[PDB]
């Protein structure tokens, strides 16, 4: 088997030139946003005092067009965080720095892609993002200040045209995805390493990508625990780095040899 | 058509 040190290897070595990553909700419970399925303190473990029929409920589709209060509440409590990105986020931006990124997939609604640095045509924002809005009845588009300032006011954001219900342009469950998700298409069959780093790789499609490398290539968890494919369907080339994805971070920038670049980076960000 | 709708599985 492949360790985290030949994964190291390889990389130093320029066998991998080509890195695609996948990341979710994982990579920002370091930053202080909870995570859906940790248990405890899992998002969908604490939604007992909305007003719901089930958890679930609060990101789908049908059940926000049935009574949309829920989710601004909850949304309600994400806007006035200040949260930060941490080394994990800074160690996908010191990829770019050094030309491998080849794209940044992401499950994550927090920005914190783009806050860290990371360009948006490296990045998808596989399930959308609070940057921008939409009327669920004439579709007229609006910037996402307007929309935090309706809910931080107790309001339900209302079209000034139509008086339709705003949506923020996050791809709740029953949602399209956005076109440049397919992207995907040219860009894992060209990866040459595959990074997985803070998912449950639940929700599909996006966890059906782990897949669309090719077989040949590495793929490398970075996560507390094993998960979807990697734990059911392994393949020959996979390596886990089970723990907490700081710390995981952390020991393949040690095994890099980018622990100054890194250093530098964060200095100058923070 | 091409679009894909985001489910649990
Ligand atoms: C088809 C579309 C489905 N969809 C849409 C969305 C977004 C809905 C809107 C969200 C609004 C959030 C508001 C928050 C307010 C907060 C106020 C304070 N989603 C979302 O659900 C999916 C979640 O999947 P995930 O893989 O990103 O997250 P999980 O929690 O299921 O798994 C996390 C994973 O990481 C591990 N882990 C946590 N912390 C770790 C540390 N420190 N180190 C290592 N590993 C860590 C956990 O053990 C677990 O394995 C996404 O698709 C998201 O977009 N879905
Ligand atoms: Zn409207």
């Amino acid at each position: 088997k492949l360790s985290l040190q030949d994964v190291a290897e390889l990389i130093r070595a320029r066998a991998c030139q080509r890195v695609v990553v996948m990341v979710g909700a994982g990579i920002s419970t370091p930053s202080g946003i909870p995570d859906f399925r940790s248990p405890g303190s899992g998002l969908y473990s604490n939604l007992q005092q909305y007003d719901l029929p089930y958890p679930e409920a609060i990101f789908e589709l049908p059940f926000f067009f049935h009574n949309p209060k829920p989710f601004f509440t909850l949304a309600k409590e994400l806007y006035p965080g200040n949260y930060k990105p941490n080394v994990t986020h800074y160690f996908l931006r010191l990829l770019h720095d050094k030309g491998l990124l080849l794209r940044l997939y992401t499950q994550n609604i927090d920005g914190l892609e783009r806050v860290s640095g990371i360009p948006a045509s490296k990045l998808v924002e596989a399930h959308g993002t609070f940057a921008s809005a939409t009327c669920t009845v004439c579709q007229r588009p609006f910037p996402g200040e307007d929309i935090r300032a309706d809910v931080m006011a107790d309001r339900v954001p209302r079209c000034p045209v139509c008086t339709g219900v705003v949506k923020p342009d996050i791809v709740f469950f029953g949602e399209p995805l956005p076109q440049r998700f397919l992207l995907h298409v040219v860009d894992f069959p060209m990866a040459d390493l595959l990074l997985i780093l803070g998912t449950s790789l639940e929700v599909e499609p996006f966890a059906s990508l782990t897949e669309a490398v090719r077989s040949s290539v590495p793929r490398l968890l970075i996560n507390r625990d094993l998960v979807g494919p990697l734990a059911w369907h392994p393949r020959s080339r996979d390596v886990a780095q089970l723990g907490d994805v700081v710390h995981g971070v952390e020991s393949l920038v040690e095994l890099l040899g980018w622990t100054e670049e890194m250093r530098d980076l964060v200095q100058r960000e923070t | 058509e091409a679009l894909p709708k985001a489910t649990g599985g």
